[PDB]
RNA sequence: GUGGGAGAGGGUGGUGGAAUUCCCGGAGUAGCGGUGAAAUGCGCAGAUACCGGGAGGAACGCCGAUGGCGAAGGCAGCCACCUGGUCCACCCGUGACGCUGAGGCGCGAAAGCGUGGGGAGCAAACCGGAUUAGAUACCCGGGUAGUCCACGCCCUAAACGAUGCGCGCUAGGUCUCUGGGUCUCCUGGGGGCCGAAGCUAACGCGUUAAGCGCGCCGCCUGGGGAGUACGGCCGCAAGGC
């Protein structure tokens, strides 16, 4: 149960059109992950948020998903 | 907006000697330029209020600066007023 | 005699009733059941037991159409929500997957004073 | 002038000629709004996250530009006007804030 | 002044998805809904549950905090444009240009008024179902104003930190948001918590004073009568000072 920034290279927290990096920041549902699981700074998180929502508008990232098992 | 460039144009215009950035002349200029932009704004966008408070405050500063530079050097004051189309 | 043998089972649970709907792979329903169908009436109608009976009715009714392999979608919450799934899993329909689809607003509509 | 990233997302079903067309008209827009072209990126076929316009998919192309900022809003109106342009976004270019650096 | 920043501060346009409701369509029976339990109610003119499409209004889940911004009211989808405040560094410019501020003028949550729109959900009034010694109130089912937008009024409040603004001074510890640094730390500006000296009737406050001081404004003088009467001013009114 490590953090997200933990496994990753350098990446652009500003880049919406890049999904492969972003999917890593989302839950099994469409939910942007709490800071706890992402391990960002307030600044870092605040930027990530906006960037996600931007790509969601562009249809590259889901607003919501369905929950398996259970 | 106001570019650094379209701004420093006005400082070069009002500077009393080279490099005069903060003289009373040049503060009243700069202020006035911002007051005008802000009013051209608040003519449309009439419902914007917090901006308009900004205007109130800016104009307040311009005045205190004038009222000074006038009690101090009436001649530089007359000149200033004339240049700026005011009072 | 629609001949389906594989398809969707929605389970709609509420704090009042519980309904189950069986359907074909693109969603057109086949049969269904509920707390009400199964004899129950009152409050009595939303208890886990009644959920059981309801799921089981709709499973037998599916059997009649030929149903075997079923992919489950729960929506809603309430006592004997999961009872219904544990009573599908006792049916003899073999359950592929269980997903949770409870809709949620992204905060659109005022609710009733009961909710605030 | 300022530097903007324009995105356009299209109906995938275009063949050569229709797509050629949309891009001739988009070039026409930019050229007619005072908007100069800095660079271009077409990632093309891409799988969407949710269906856009009943479609599983979209045709992406990205554009870095410089242009007059009183116009930009009207630019975007003109872009989205076409049927076949399913989505359009425009952002101001912001420099690349890093992370995990 | 130059350079660097954080931000639901504001105004205008556009735009996105979830959900509710309603319309159309397919499939499909006998119920659904709702409560402590019921009943009104809806459903064979085919409901509920499920799938596809459509229309419309309103509000933005996760991120979101013990967080940020604003003078206060207040302010959360994304994008663009217009715009306000504010922090830091450099020590560059002016040279006391400062503080407070009766009056004036502007802003001012919600409800409320006027004219015109819009109306999905909620919903004062109201029509009902039920509980009860009796609802007529709590619980359930409908529902109109209203809520939403434009313009113009209204000026209220637990408009609260129940703490007027500004400056200097007076241990520290700790958590935090945002800058700059030679970056375990230090230095500046916010937000919190313990606590030195001190203050306090106590409760408590304590570098975000309720401490030690100076300036200026507002306000108090037992409890009711009473925010009443009378008068004045404002207001279409309600009503306000
Ligand atoms: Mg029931
Ligand atoms: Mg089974
Ligand atoms: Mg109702
Ligand atoms: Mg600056
Ligand atoms: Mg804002
Ligand atoms: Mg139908
Ligand atoms: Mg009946
Ligand atoms: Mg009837
Ligand atoms: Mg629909
Ligand atoms: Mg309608
Ligand atoms: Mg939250
Ligand atoms: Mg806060
Ligand atoms: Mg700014
Ligand atoms: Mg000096
Ligand atoms: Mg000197
Ligand atoms: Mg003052
Ligand atoms: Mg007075
Ligand atoms: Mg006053
Ligand atoms: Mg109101
Ligand atoms: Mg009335
Ligand atoms: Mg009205
Ligand atoms: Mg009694
Ligand atoms: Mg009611
Ligand atoms: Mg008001
Ligand atoms: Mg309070
Ligand atoms: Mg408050
Ligand atoms: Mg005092
Ligand atoms: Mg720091
Ligand atoms: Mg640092
Ligand atoms: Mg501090
Ligand atoms: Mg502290
Ligand atoms: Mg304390
Ligand atoms: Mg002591
Ligand atoms: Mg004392
Ligand atoms: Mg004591
Ligand atoms: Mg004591
Ligand atoms: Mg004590
Ligand atoms: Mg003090
Ligand atoms: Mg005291
Ligand atoms: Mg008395
Ligand atoms: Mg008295
Ligand atoms: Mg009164
Ligand atoms: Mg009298
Ligand atoms: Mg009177
Ligand atoms: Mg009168
Ligand atoms: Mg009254």
């Amino acid at each position: 149960k490590a953090k997200v920034k933990a496994t990753l290279g350098e990446f652009d927290l500003r880049d919406y059109r890049n999904v492969e990096v972003l999917k890593r920041f989302l839950s099994e549902t469409g939910k942007i992950l709490p800071r706890r699981r992402t391990g960002l700074s307030a600044k870092e998180q605040r930027i990530l948020a906006k960037t996600i929502k931007r790509a969601r508008i562009l249809g590259l990232l889901p607003f919501t998903e369905k929950l398996v098992r259970k | 907006p106001i570019t650094k460039e379209e701004k420093q144009k006005v400082i070069q215009e009002f500077a009393r000697f080279p490099g005069d950035t903060g003289s009373t002349e040049v503060q009243v200029a700069l202020l006035t330029l911002r007051i005008n932009r802000l009013s051209e704004h608040l003519k449309v966008h009439k419902k914007d209020h917090h901006s308009h408070r900004g205007l109130l405050m800016m104009v307040g500063q311009r005045r205190r600066l004038l009222r000074y530079l006038q009690r101090e050097d009436p001649e530089r004051y007359r000149a200033l007023i004339e240049k700026l189309g005011i009072r | 005699k629609r001949q389906v043998a594989s398809g969707r089972a929605y389970i709609h649970a509420s704090y009042n009733n519980t309904i189950v709907t069986i359907t074909d792979p693109d969603g057109n329903p086949i049969t269904w059941s509920s707390g009400g169908v199964i004899g129950y009436k009152g409050s009595r109608k939303g208890t886990p037991y009644a959920a059981q009976l309801a799921a089981l009715d709709a499973a037998k009714k599916a059997m009649a159409y030929g149903m075997q392999s079923v992919d489950v979608i729960v929506r809603g919450t309430g006592a004997g929500r999961e009872q219904a799934i544990r009573a599908l899993q006792a049916s003899g329909l073999q359950v592929k997957s269980i997903v949770d689809d409870t809709p949620v607003p992204h905060n659109g509509c005022r609710p009733k004073k009961k909710f605030r | 002038m300022r530097r903007y990233e324009v995105n356009i997302v299209l109906n995938p079903n275009l063949d050569q000629s229709q797509l050629a067309l949309e891009k001739e008209i988009i070039q026409r827009a930019l050229e007619n709004y005072g908007a100069r072209v800095e660079k271009v990126e077409e990632l093309g076929l891409r799988r969407l996250a949710y269906p856009i316009a009943k479609d599983p998919q979209g045709y992406f192309l990205w554009y870095q530009v410089e242009m007059p900022e009183d116009r930009v809003n009207d630019l975007a109106r003109e872009l989205r006007i076409r049927d076949n342009v399913r989505r359009v976004m425009v952002v101001k270019s912001q420099e690349p804030f890093l992370a995990n650096a």
